[PDB]
């Protein structure tokens, strides 16, 4: 379905301000 | 130091 | 949450906040895993220790929020619960062993940019996000130290640990139905979840399909942001059948 994707974030293409940091620890 | 909330939520 | 950051707006719109109708308090976190369903922390609502035994009168569910005390008119949403259920395994006599709850909403929540559900794991989501060093994002209006109280939703991202190092932080017994989360004393960083936050989420964004999954529930700890100490989370996906069972009916 269309859960965990955030209407103002992954549903615009918009990362929020520490994302990244999770996506990094992600080795 | 809640808002009070609309009466309609009981 | 103690030493997060405030949460920008619609980011986390699957949080959902357990308010207590009289007095009108903060009563935990929860999330949103579907328009009629909410997960908690079976503690938030069965705690004999503490005389804590809530009904589904008791409580209301407010969802899309961002600001603790306000009432966010035009972005909120206020639901009553039909029913609560509680894992019968729940073990609130030592060391909150299944600590999780499911309310079914009395009518179903419409999703806005605010108000939108997170997922749940499947076995390969937890097996390959569930890894000692991986980082999570726990939220919550919870306390902001151990020993006030946040303006809006505070956020705080942690490492997982290594289950024998969260074997030796305490003398608690851990179980394979919860993990343990946050900075060492040697990684400089900080961070922890508090008194409030309980039964809010543990998050990861996962790299493969780009979507949130909820793979902890706030659970306990001993004090909050100790050196030495670390949160511990109830392990969502090694409970996820008896979820499943519950919504099945
Ligand atoms: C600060 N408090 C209230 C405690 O440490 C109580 N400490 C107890 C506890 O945490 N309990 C019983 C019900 C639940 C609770 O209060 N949860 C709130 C909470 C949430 C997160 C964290 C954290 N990540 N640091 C700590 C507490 C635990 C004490 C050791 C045996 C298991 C229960
Ligand atoms: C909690 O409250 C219910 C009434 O809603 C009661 O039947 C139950 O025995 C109480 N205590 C526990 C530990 O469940
Ligand atoms: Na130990
Ligand atoms: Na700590």
């Amino acid at each position: 379905a269309d859960c965990g994707l955030r209407p103002l974030f992954e549903k615009k293409s918009l990362e929020d301000k520490t994302e990244r940091e999770l996506l990094e620890s992600y080795i | 130091d809640f808002e009070e909330i609309p009466e309609e939520y009981l | 949450i103690v030493e997060g950051s405030d949460a920008e707006i619609g980011m986390s719109p699957w949080q959902v906040m357990l308010f207590r109708k009289s007095p009108q308090e903060l009563l935990c976190g929860a999330s949103l895993i579907s328009d009629r369903w909410v997960l908690t922390a079976a503690h938030c609502l069965l705690y004999p220790p503490w005389d804590k035994n809530f009904t589904e009168n008791d409580l209301l569910v407010r969802i899309g929020k961002h600001s603790r005390t306000r009432y966010e008119r035009n972005i909120e949403k206020i639901s009553m619960l039909e029913k609560i259920y509680i894992h019968p395994r729940y073990n609130w006599r030592e060391n909150l062993d299944r600590d999780i709850a499911l309310m079914k909403l009395k009518k179903p929540v419409a999703f806005s940019d605010y108000i939108h559900p997170v997922c749940l794991p499947d076995r390969e989501t937890a097996a390959s996000l569930l890894q000692a060093g991986y980082k999570g994002r726990v939220t919550g209006w919870g306390n902001l130290k151990e020993t006030g109280q946040p303006s809006v939703l505070q956020v705080v991202n942690l490492p997982i640990v290594e289950r024998p190092v969260c074997k030796d932080s305490t003398r608690i017994r851990i179980t394979d139905n919860m993990f343990c989360a946050g900075y060492k004393p040697d990684e400089g960083k900080r961070g922890d979840a508090c008194e409030g936050d309980s039964g809010g989420p543990f998050v990861m964004k996962s790299p493969f399909n780009n979507r949130w999954y909820q793979m902890g529930i706030v659970s306990w700890g001993e004090g909050c942001d100790r050196d030495g100490k670390y949160g511990f989370y109830t392990h969502v996906f090694r409970l996820k059948k008896w979820i499943q069972k519950v919504i099945d009916q």
